[PDB]
């Protein structure tokens, strides 16, 4: 189960920020 | 006003203060 | 004209980067949202409160799950005084092998963080013995968080949105929250302690599988109904009792022993059971006071508006006009939020002061870092809640307070002599400040000149009297509980001081933090804390009572809570808003908790090392604090890493420097103000436009320097974050380093 | 009183400190004379005089006597200061008399400042100490 | 419609940015009796011509500032124009040909409150309403 | 410690408040 | 090499005489870090009398500077013409103040 | 944009109008004061919120007030 | 009130609210604030004069 750390920590570190900042950027610039 | 109510309550608090000081000074045990 | 923020057409039409910043700052300020009504405000707030509860239960679930999965709970059970509790696993790609080796600790197979939250102690005390139990706790708390999230959604749906009248039904909520949320919660916990924790404490496994079959007491609820209640106090746990084993265990479920369990050095579970049972009955009684739907009960509006004391006419409750106070409280959410932040802030300090001196969790008194962490944590929270109480009190005065509705009452009178209140606060602050700094500086100079016998050392004789009145015979005063002749000690008629034997054993042992011996060092620092509390109050009260206006800005209520200034006219009006008092107060709030936590920590470090002398002799001059506390206890922390290698304190060493950096960064926003930056950003905008390949790309939002208020927010945040991380690092590294 | 307080002349820590007592002034006996005086005080375990400030008459020298002497000098300063301010307010160029002292007015006031408690009581029991709340400027409520 | 030759030494990095092309631009015209040196709004010593001068400026505040400097040169015939990207020139100062500090008949009171500032309502009174306390 | 299965159940159970948190957040935005 | 430079002696009052440490040369005072002793040794000053002469000489020069300032303001104040001779000032300040000062000092 | 309100305590001194760096204000006929003129704010879209007008105003309390509202390109004083 | 009359201010937003000032002149016209009152102490702007309505004043002398 320890292997989940190798999946989740990179996701919370990179995937989640990129996805969140990408969406929020597109939302705050929507006209 | 003559300030009877507030002086009465202030005296009561100052009485308690003195009563606790009487315990402190071993006057009342 | 961009969509975001949806709640402000003013911000949505801002063409600059200020649009983005002010949307973040105003997102949760629902009153300030466009087309917000009172009913929609309460209904959104209620739904949001379900969201916050869910977050707390998901946070709580995380603690259980991560300890169940990655912790050493089952190992820690077997030796709680020597095993280090694990918080969670470390998975950091950036670690070198030396760091991985350094963080491989507490008998873990990989790198882990040691837990300093005292959750292991708490969970062990309340009867959890297996990772499976912790896991089941975590999955339950996910489902419990899930239930509140759904409730939040449901109570926004058309049919299930409560009316404004429902939200303003104060007396019904007071009955339900006192009797139900407090009273039954307390009774239910008393149930848990009696049915599970106390059996588990006596080596008896009681869980969901067998709790219906196994009776908490041999007598089995027959004495309760027949009223032979004393049966439940018969045969308490002995002084020989070894926690979580039958060796020396009793059968009593409701005792009243007083003092501590001698092995665990924590409050008896059977005392804590009887406490929560007694507390429950008192709260259930209290929540039958207010009228709801059955005629009987007190009306709080009637009590406030009452003008007759048994025929004799009075101005109101205690002959004080409280008319319109019920409506003021009930109608203003900022009045409530402020008032409830004050109460919670007091209770948080209360908890902190009591949890160190009267530990409830088995073996936590000997986990010195956890005790230090938990005291500092709750004192910092208390300080924020207290500043918030006054902040929202100022927001109430500037946004909600109706002078006409509060005509002639206690609140109008307080505002009438606000100059007298603020001037006397100014005096107490100055009076404390001059003489306290005076005595420290006197002491610091006479010690520096090699004459420490010339120090002004004041015995805290009034506090020492209270310790003696609680039966601490060290001082040799022989008064109240230290006098075995006193009616207090004997309880002359009834002689039912059954608490006292246990209490006197606890207070007269020097092996605990129950009424620590105090001297000149404790006197000077209590007077520094008083100075701290009065000056933070002075800033916040002045901020609150001048929120609506002052001589300098008579129409201040027209400009609201937060605004930069009223410009350089009339001599200059920087930091004139009520918000700017909150901003200034938090520096003092942090300064004050600094003095409180430094004092707590240095006194305890002495006690823990069996070297109280160090504090007792060196705490009377500020070089003693500087050298024997800050300098001395930085030694191990700052060697967390060095040229020679790393140890487990490398993370605290790095966080220590991080705190120092974030604090210092805050000074930039607090010292250098907007006009400098706006002129600098103008040249950057020029350069971008004129750079030949870069001018390809263009901003959607015009770059502007942060606002005057935003800079105070950002500055104060960096300062605060810096303050907390710096001390957290030092507090933990210095204690965990020694212990 | 409490917290391991003994008479300084009985505390071994005090005598140890007295034997190595540093001379405060040019007087070479100033070090010994200090510990001879401080012998009558209560000393803690480390042998430093601890002061008792609870109004105990046998410890009146500690805080009670210093308190009376301070309040008398501080009250003098405050009364003389108040007296001068009230004196110059009856003149034309009052602001100039603040930054540039009228010693003709000031020195007599300073001289008569010894009797400030009598003057303070007299002025308290004449309604001449304070102004009316209605006649003092205040902020809008 | 804007007549006047651009002053000598009018060049600097403090001039028009992309806003002048995309959002709006301002012009200030004035008739000088004599060619004379003047400080530009955004730095640099420019030279006025004898006769009609035209200076393009990013902000109206530049025009009012320069206007103030032209008054020190005994020049009061300066006209500020707002220019949109569609080339819609609008004369904006002085609005009605008379300088605003001088009283002119025909001007109506705008945003006048027939009360002392102390007589504004409390924020609580106008709570959950559209109106503000200064309305 | 706890089994790999128990960890996988917890993650699947944690999708429930995950979903409901999304639904509440979207509803609170209206 | 052994004696520590000290030129400030504290009065014995409120115990501050502790600051008069053992600085060597059977002398008690605050050790100075201004390098005055190394300056005076470089000057070739070898006794206290030469310092007394130099100190008095300085007090006379300070007196002269006070008089000059009073004189050149209250009594004989140069006109703006005088001040704006930047070429003459540079000549006199390069040749006399710096040049003749440096020649004098070489001497 | 910012809101600039004039109050009936105006004495028509014209100092606010002269102070204004973006010609927001102007004097208009009035019968309320001896000067027979009152300040007006017809061009508040040009107001930057500097409060020079308030600093100029000699009345106690002020007869002109600037309430800082929605920030625009003109109100933020941006040349970009 | 007329010229020379000492008056106390009742205007709550006035710097001199409940402070005494001397009436410098009373404008004999229909203006809302005809009474010019001078003060000994200057306000935060540094002015020592202000116009008041008769209802905002209490003659003390
Ligand atoms: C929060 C989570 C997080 C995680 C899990 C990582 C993980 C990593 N960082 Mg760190 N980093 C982070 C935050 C994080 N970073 C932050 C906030 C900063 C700024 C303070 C940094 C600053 C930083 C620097 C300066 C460096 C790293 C490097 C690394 C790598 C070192 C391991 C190695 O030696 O193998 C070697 C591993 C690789 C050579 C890369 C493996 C493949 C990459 C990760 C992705 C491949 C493409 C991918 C499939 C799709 C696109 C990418 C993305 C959208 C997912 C590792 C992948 C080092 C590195 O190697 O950089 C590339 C490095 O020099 N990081
Ligand atoms: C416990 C913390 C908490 C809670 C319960 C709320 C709740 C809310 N926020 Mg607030 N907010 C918070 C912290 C919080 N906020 C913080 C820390 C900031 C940064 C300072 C903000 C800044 C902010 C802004 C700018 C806005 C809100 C808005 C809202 C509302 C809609 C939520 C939404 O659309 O998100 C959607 C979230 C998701 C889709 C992700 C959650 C699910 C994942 C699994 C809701 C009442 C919005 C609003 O009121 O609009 C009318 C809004 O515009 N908030
Ligand atoms: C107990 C519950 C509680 C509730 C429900 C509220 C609710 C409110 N507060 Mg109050 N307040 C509280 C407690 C509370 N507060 C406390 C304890 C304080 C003392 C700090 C205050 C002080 C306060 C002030 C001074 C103000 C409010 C305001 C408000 C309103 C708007 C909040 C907002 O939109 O900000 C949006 C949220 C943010 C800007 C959050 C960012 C700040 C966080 C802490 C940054 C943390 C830094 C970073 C993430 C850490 C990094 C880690 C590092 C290792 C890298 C809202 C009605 C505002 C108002 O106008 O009232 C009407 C307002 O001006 N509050
Ligand atoms: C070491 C740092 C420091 C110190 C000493 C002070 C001191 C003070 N603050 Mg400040 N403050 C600080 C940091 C500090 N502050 C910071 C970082 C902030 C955030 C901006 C504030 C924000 C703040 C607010 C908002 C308020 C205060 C107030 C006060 C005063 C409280 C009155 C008192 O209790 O003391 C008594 C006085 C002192 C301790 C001052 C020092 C006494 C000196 C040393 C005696 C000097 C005599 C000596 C012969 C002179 C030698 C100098 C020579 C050149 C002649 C006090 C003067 C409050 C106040 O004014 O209440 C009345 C108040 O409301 N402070
Ligand atoms: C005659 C002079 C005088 C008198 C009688 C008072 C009296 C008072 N002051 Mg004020 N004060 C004074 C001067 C005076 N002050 C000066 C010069 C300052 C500027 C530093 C202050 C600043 C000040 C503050 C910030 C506060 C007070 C407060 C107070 C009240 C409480 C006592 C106190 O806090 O002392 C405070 C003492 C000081 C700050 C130092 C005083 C400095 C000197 C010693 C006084 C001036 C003496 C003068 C030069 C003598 C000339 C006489 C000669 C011409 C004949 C009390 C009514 C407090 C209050 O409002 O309580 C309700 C309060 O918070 N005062
Ligand atoms: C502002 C306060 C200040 C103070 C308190 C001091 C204090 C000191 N200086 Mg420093 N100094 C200062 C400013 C100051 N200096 C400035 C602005 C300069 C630049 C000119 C100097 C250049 C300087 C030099 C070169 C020397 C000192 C030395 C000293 C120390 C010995 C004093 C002494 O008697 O030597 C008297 C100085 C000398 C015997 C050397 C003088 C030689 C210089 C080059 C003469 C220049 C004179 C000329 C007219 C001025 C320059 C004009 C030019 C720019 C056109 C003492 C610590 C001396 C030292 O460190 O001793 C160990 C030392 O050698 N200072
Ligand atoms: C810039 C030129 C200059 C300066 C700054 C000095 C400075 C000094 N001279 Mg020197 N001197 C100079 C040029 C200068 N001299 C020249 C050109 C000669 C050759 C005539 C001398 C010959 C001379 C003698 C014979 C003596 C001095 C001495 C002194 C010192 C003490 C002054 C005093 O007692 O009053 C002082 C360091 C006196 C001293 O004590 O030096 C160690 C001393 O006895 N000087
Ligand atoms: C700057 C001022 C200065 C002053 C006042 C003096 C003064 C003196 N020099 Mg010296 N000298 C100086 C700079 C100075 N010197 C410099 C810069 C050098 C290097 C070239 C010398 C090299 C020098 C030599 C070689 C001799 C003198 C000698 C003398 C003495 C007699 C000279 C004569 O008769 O005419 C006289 C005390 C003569 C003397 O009698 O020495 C004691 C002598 O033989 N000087
Ligand atoms: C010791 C003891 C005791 C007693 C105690 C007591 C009696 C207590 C008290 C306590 C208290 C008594 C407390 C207090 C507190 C308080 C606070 C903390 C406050 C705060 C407040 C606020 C914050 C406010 C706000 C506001 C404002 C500012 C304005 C307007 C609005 C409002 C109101 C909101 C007994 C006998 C039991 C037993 C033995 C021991
Ligand atoms: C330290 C001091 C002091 C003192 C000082 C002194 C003492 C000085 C002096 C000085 C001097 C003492 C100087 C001098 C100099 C000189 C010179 C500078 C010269 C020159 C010369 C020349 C130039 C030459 C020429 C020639 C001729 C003539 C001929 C032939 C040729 C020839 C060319 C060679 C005093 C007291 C003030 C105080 C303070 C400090
Ligand atoms: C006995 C004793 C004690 C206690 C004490 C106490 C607790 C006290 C109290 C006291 C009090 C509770 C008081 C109060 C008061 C109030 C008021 C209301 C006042 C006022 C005042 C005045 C008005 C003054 C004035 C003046 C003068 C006289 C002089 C100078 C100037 C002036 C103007 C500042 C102790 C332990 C510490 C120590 C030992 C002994």
């Amino acid at each position: 189960a320890s292997f989940l750390s190798s999946i989740f920590v990179p996701v919370i570190g990179w995937v989640v920020p990129i996805a969140t900042f990408s969406f929020l950027f597109l939302y705050i610039e929507r006209e | 006003p003559p300030y009877t109510f507030r002086t009465g309550w202030a005296l009561l608090l100052l009485a308690v203060n003195f009563l606790v000081a009487a315990y402190y000074f071993h006057i009342i045990q | 004209a961009t969509k975001f923020p949806k709640f402000s057409q003013d911000l949505a039409q801002d063409p600059t980067t200020r649009r983005i910043w002010y949307a973040m700052a105003m997102g949760n300020d629902f009153e300030s949202h466009d087309g917000m009504t009172e009913e929609n405000l309460y209904q959104k707030i209620f739904a949001t409160h379900f969201g916050h509860l869910a977050i707390i239960f998901l946070w709580a679930s995380s603690l259980l799950f991560h300890v169940a999965w990655q912790g050493n709970f089952e190992q820690w059970i077997k030796d709680p005084l020597h095993v280090r509790p694990i918080a969670h696993a470390i998975w950091d790609p950036h670690f070198g092998k030396p760091a991985i080796e350094a963080f491989t600790q507490a008998g873990a197979n990989g790198p882990v963080n040691i837990a300093y939250s005292g959750v292991y102690h708490w969970w062990y005390t309340i009867g959890m013995r297996t990772n499976t139990e912790l896991y089941t706790g975590s999955v339950f708390l996910l489902l419990f968080a899930s239930l509140f999230l759904f409730a939040g959604w449901l109570h926004l749906q058309p049919k299930f949105r409560p009316s404004l009248a429902w939200f303003k039904s104060a007396e019904s909520r007071l009955n339900h929250h006192l009797a139900g949320l407090f009273g039954v919660s307390s009774l239910a916990w008393a149930g848990h302690l009696i049915h599970v924790a106390i059996p588990e404490s006596r080596g008896q496994h009681v869980g969901w599988d067998n709790f219906l079959s196994t009776a908490p007491h041999p007598a089995g609820l027959q004495p309760f109904f027949t009223g032979n209640w004393g049966v439940y106090a018969q045969n308490p746990d002995t002084a020989g009792h070894i926690f979580s084993t039958s060796q020396g265990a009793g059968t009593a479920i409701l005792t009243f022993l007083g003092g501590f369990h001698p092995q665990t050095e924590s409050l008896w579970l059977t005392d804590m059971a009887h406490h929560h049972l007694a507390i429950a009955v008192l709260f259930i009684v209290a929540g039958h006071m207010y009228r709801t739907n059955f005629g009987i009960g007190h009306s709080i509006k009637e009590m406030m508006n009452a003008k007759t004391f048994f025929g004799k006419p009075v101005e109101g409750p205690f002959n004080m006009p409280h008319q319109g106070i019920y409506d003021t409280y009930n109608n203003s959410l900022h009045f409530q939020l402020g008032w409830h932040l004050a109460c919670l802030g007091v209770v948080t300090s209360w908890v902190a002061q009591h949890m160190y001196s009267l530990p409830s969790y088995a073996f936590i008194a000997k986990d010195y870092t956890t005790q230090a962490a938990l005291y500092t944590h709750h004192q910092y929270i208390a300080i924020f809640l207290m500043v918030g109480a006054f902040a929202h009190g100022a927001i109430f005065l500037v946004r909600d307070y109706d002078p006409e509705q509060n005509k002639g009452n206690v609140l109008e009178r307080v505002l009438q002599h606000k100059e007298a209140i603020i001037s006397h606060l100014s005096w107490v602050s100055l009076f404390l400040g001059f003489h306290t700094l005076g005595l420290y500086v006197h002491n610091d100079v006479v010690v520096a000149f090699g004459t420490p016998e010339k120090q002004i050392l004041i015995e805290p004789v009034f506090a020492q009297f209270i310790q003696a009145a609680h039966g601490k015979v060290l001082y040799g005063l022989d008064t109240l509980l230290s006098n075995p002749d006193s009616v207090a000690y004997t309880a002359y008629p009834n002689y039912a001081n059954v608490w006292l034997p246990g209490w006197l054993d606890a207070i007269n042992s020097g092996t605990n933090s129950l009424f620590l011996t105090i001297g000149p060092g404790d006197f000077l620092v209590h007077h520094a804390i008083a100075l701290g509390l009065h000056t933070t109050t002075l800033i916040l009260v002045k901020g609150a009572l001048d929120a609506r206006g002052s001589k300098l800005m008579p129409d201040k209520k027209d400009f609201g809570y937060a605004f930069p200034c009223d410009g350089p006219g009339r001599g200059g009006t920087c930091d004139i808003s009520a918000w700017d008092s909150f901003y200034l107060s938090l520096f003092w709030a942090l300064n004050t908790v600094g003095w409180v936590t430094f004092y707590w920590h240095w006194k305890h470090l002495g006690i823990w090392q069996g070297n109280v002398a160090q504090f007792n002799e060196n705490s009377t001059y500020l070089m003693g604090w500087f050298r024997d506390y800050l300098w001395a206890n930085s030694a191990q922390l700052i060697n967390g890493y060095n040229p020679y290698g790393v140890n487990n304190l490398s993370v605290w060493a790095w966080m220590f420097l991080f705190g120092h950096l974030v604090w210092a960064t805050g000074f930039m926003f607090l010292i250098s103000w907007r006009g400098y930056w706006q002129e600098l950003i103008e040249t950057l905008v020029w350069a971008h436009e004129r750079t030949p390949i870069a001018n390809l790309v263009r901003w959607k939002d015009k770059p502007v320097a942060l606002s005057i208020v935003q800079a105070r927010v950002v500055g104060l945040a960096h300062f605060t974050v810096g303050y907390v991380l710096t001390y957290a690092a030092f507090l933990i590294a210095s204690t965990a380093g020694k212990f | 009183l409490g917290a391991d307080l003994t008479p300084c002349a009985e505390n071994p820590a005090f005598q140890a400190l007295a034997k190595n007592a540093r001379n405060t002034t040019a007087d070479p006996q100033s070090g010994q004379k200090r510990f001879e005086r401080y012998s009558q005080a209560l000393c803690g375990p480390e042998g430093y005089p601890h002061l008792i400030v609870d109004g105990r008459l046998d410890r009146a020298g500690d805080f009670l006597i210093p308190s009376i002497l301070f309040l008398y000098i501080a009250g003098w300063i405050g009364w003389v200061g108040r007296a001068y301010l009230q004196a110059i307010k009856k003149d034309s160029d009052t602001e100039q008399k603040e930054i540039q002292l009228d010693l003709g007015i000031a020195l007599p006031i300073i001289a008569t400042g010894f009797a400030w408690p009598a003057a303070a009581v007299k002025e308290l029991l004449s309604g001449e100490l304070t102004a009316k709340d209605s006649e003092i400027t205040v902020s809008p409520r | 419609t804007l007549s006047g030759k651009t002053p000598l030494f009018a060049g600097s990095t403090g001039g028009l940015l992309t806003k002048a092309v995309e959002e709006e631009k301002y012009a200030i015209t004035w008739t000088s009796p004599k060619a004379q040196v003047f400080e530009l709004p955004t730095g640099g010593a420019a030279t006025m011509h004898e006769g009609e001068n035209l200076l393009y400026i990013a902000r109206k505040e530049y025009g009012i500032a320069l206007g103030g400097q032209l008054r020190k040169f005994k020049i009061t015939n300066y006209k500020i124009y707002r220019i949109l990207p569609s080339g819609e020139t609008t004369f904006i100062h002085p609005a009605d040909g008379v300088f605003p500090e001088k009283v002119n008949a025909g001007r109506e009171k705008v945003r006048f409150n027939a009360r002392s500032i102390g007589e504004n309502p409390n924020p609580s009174q106008v709570k959950f309403s559209g109106k503000a306390t200064y309305d | 410690s706890i089994s790999d299965t128990q960890v996988y159940i917890a993650l699947v159970v944690a999708l429930i408040p995950g979903l409901l948190a999304w639904r509440l957040a979207t509803e609170l935005y209206k | 090499l052994n004696v520590r430079p000290s030129a400030q002696v504290v009065w014995p009052i409120v115990g501050q005489d502790i600051l008069n440490g053992d600085v060597g040369g059977g002398f008690h005072g605050i050790q100075i870090t201004s390098g005055l002793f190394q300056v005076w040794r470089g000057w070739g000053i070898t006794n206290s009398f030469q310092l007394y002469c130099t100190a008095i000489g300085g007090l006379v020069l300070a007196g002269l500077f006070l008089f000059a300032g009073w004189f050149h303001y209250h009594k004989r104040a140069p006109k703006l013409e005088w001040f704006q001779n930047v070429e003459s000032m540079l000549n006199h300040h390069l040749q006399v103040l710096l040049g003749c000062g440096s020649l004098g000092w070489a001497g | 944009s910012h809101t600039v309100k004039i109050y009936d305590t105006c004495i028509g001194c014209t100092q606010c109008v002269r102070a204004c760096p973006t010609d927001v204000l102007e004097m208009v006929p009035w019968d309320g004061c001896k000067a027979a003129q009152v300040a007006s704010s017809p061009r508040t879209e040009d107001c930057v919120g500097c409060k020079r007008c308030e600093t100029a105003c000699p009345t106690d309390f002020l007869s002109i007030r600037v309430y800082l509202g929605a920030e625009t390109t003109r109100s933020m004083g941006l040349a970009y | 009130v007329q010229r020379g009359s000492k008056v106390r201010i009742l205007r709550p937003e006035s710097y001199w609210f409940q402070d005494v000032g001397t009436v410098a002149s009373v404008d004999q016209s229909g203006i809302k604030y005809p009474v010019i009152v001078r003060f000994d102490k200057v306000n935060y702007a540094g002015i020592n004069t202000n116009n008041f309505a008769v209802d905002e004043l209490i003659e003390v002398e």
